[PDB]
């Protein structure tokens, strides 16, 4: 956050420089249970596709 | 062979560009909006833009038309002359006649930071409810009119409203004053 | 070795002489306009 | 020291703090350092660092 | 050059392969990581005291000598 | 001139403020550094023009 | 959100350079259509309140 706030930036190197995420899911959670339960009936399920993008969103924010 | 031990620990920046606020007029933070200060506060930002003029009239260096706008009000007690400033004109009377050309003089500018400091005291504009253009402008110009002291503020002390009395009464006058004008003032605070 | 030719320069736009509490980009455009009016008002006295 | 401090830095205000002290040796300085109650409106925002510490030489600047 | 005669060779001119090889290599690294030319990039950042030279450089001489 | 200032080209490009000025078939500006805050702040007109912010009330067309 | 990520500027004194949010809804969209026929039947429904606090929060975001 603060190192894209930079009046100054030289955005070139700081767009290097930024790390990866990892995502951490609460096993015990409903919803987690429920996107298993899900995602067990059907892998493929366009469902649970849609789910997971709007569940990661959430967790950036 | 040759793949590990990546992270590089570079240098990181401190230096900053302060933003600078774009002051208010002293129309934008009276009439415009009412924007409130405590009195001292008033008085100060008085002191600081008598300094101001002070430190300008040194040097021989006259703008006419020394109004409320064309200074700014700024973050902090923080306030500071300007020039980007029909429309609301206030003169000395020698300036507003045909007579002599170059006006120039210090006690014009003098007596419209007398009108100016009008204003901080009354936070509305002198001859507001008295007069339309054809009034304000030709008894003003005769030498025949005053703003009134009605919206003189008496939350003011007698040593500053009396003060500013005197500078209603410097129209009467060709005097200089502005160094004791700001001993003046600073005293009295 | 007389420096007394270089004494007195006259500089718009010096940051050394800016009062505190006037806003100093319009002093600069100010202290401007006052050095071009007095030299006009000495061009006209030459003619 | 209080009204020396309000003399020196044009404040209203009073010291928050002050040391007074001697180093001996070969350089025989004296110094007052005080703290300010509350932090300059531009303490960062100057081209260079505003005269905070003035030296002198048998009193002269 | 520290392929040249890995059966035979003597520690300090190896040593010094080690040096050269881990001081550049790590520039290179870097160059690839990085818009930089290895000449505008530059050994002010081999004032560091960091474990990160001491630990690591002794592993790699290890590695790089055993395997060949 | 009409300009928008956000944290991306991109970002700027899809956001809710610029859908009528585009169906108009008028030229928004796209101001995405930091940097350009203090720029705008002073630059408050060119060539006689004013510039004016898509992201403020009062916004004429 | 430049400002709030200065390492060494005050924000303290913000108070007169923050503007103020003014809210503006597409009278055309369905969601506004809908909310007007929601919110003529109760006046303190809590569920039109309720929106008006959702729709605010992702507004905003």
């Amino acid at each position: 956050r603060i190192m894209k706030a930079q009046a100054l930036r030289d955005n070139s190197t700081m767009g290097y420089m930024m790390a990866k995420k990892h995502l951490e899911i609460n096993p015990d959670h409903p919803i987690v249970e429920t996107l298993r339960q899900k995602a067990e009936a059907d892998k493929n399920d366009k469902a649970v596709k849609d789910l997971v993008v709007l569940l990661f969103e959430t967790a950036l924010l | 062979n040759i793949l590990l031990f990546m992270g590089y620990m570079t240098k990181d920046n401190l230096a900053i560009v302060t933003q600078w606020c774009e002051g208010s007029s002293l129309y934008k933070h009276l009439h415009v909006q009412e924007t409130k200060f405590q009195m001292f506060q008033l008085i100060d930002i008085a002191r600081q833009t008598a300094q101001g003029m002070d430190y300008l009239h040194a040097k021989n260096i006259i703008h006419r038309d020394m109004k409320s706008n064309n200074i700014f009000l700024h973050e902090g007690l923080t306030v500071k002359i300007g020039d980007f400033g029909g429309s609301v004109l206030w003169m000395a009377p020698e300036v507003i006649r045909m007579q002599d050309n170059n006006p120039f003089s210090f006690q014009s500018d003098v007596y419209s930071y007398g009108i100016v400091l009008y204003e901080l005291m009354t936070g509305e504009l002198p001859y507001s409810h008295i007069n339309n253009r054809d009034q304000i402008i030709f008894m003003v110009g005769r030498g025949y009119a005053s703003p009134d002291l009605s919206k003189l503020y008496k939350n003011c002390p007698k040593a500053m409203k009396r003060l500013v009395a005197d500078c209603v009464k410097k129209v009467k006058e060709e005097r200089p004053l502005f160094p004791q004008i700001l001993s003046s003032i600073e005293l009295l605070q | 070795v007389d420096y007394s030719v270089w004494d007195h320069i006259e500089v718009s736009d010096d940051e050394d002489e800016t009062h505190p509490n006037i806003d100093t980009a319009s002093l600069f455009r100010w202290r401007h306009q006052a050095r071009v009016e007095r030299m006009e008002q000495f061009q006209k006295e030459k003619e | 020291y209080g009204e020396f401090y309000k003399s020196l830095t044009n404040d209203w205000e009073d010291h928050l703090a002050v040391k007074h002290f001697s180093v001996e040796g070969q350089l025989e300085f004296r110094a007052l350092l005080f703290i300010p109650r509350r932090a300059p409106f531009d303490l960062f925002e100057n081209k260079k660092k505003k005269n905070n510490i003035k030296l002198y030489v048998r009193r002269v600047f | 050059w520290c392929i040249d005669l890995e059966v035979e060779e003597k520690c300090a001119l190896m040593e010094q392969v080690a040096h050269q090889t881990i001081v550049m290599q790590f520039i290179l690294e870097l160059a690839k990581s990085l818009k930089v030319d290895p000449r505008a990039c530059f050994r002010q950042f081999f004032t560091k005291i960091k474990t990160a030279d001491r630990q690591y450089m002794e592993g790699f001489n290890d590695e790089l000598e055993a395997f060949k | 001139i009409y300009y928008i200032t956000g944290e991306s080209k991109e970002q700027v490009a899809n956001s809710a403020f610029v859908e009528r000025v585009r169906k108009r078939g008028f030229e928004v500006v796209y101001m995405t550094e930091p940097i350009d805050e203090y720029c705008v702040q002073q630059l408050k007109e060119f060539d006689g023009k004013s510039l004016v912010s898509v992201t403020k009330e009062g916004l004429e067309l």
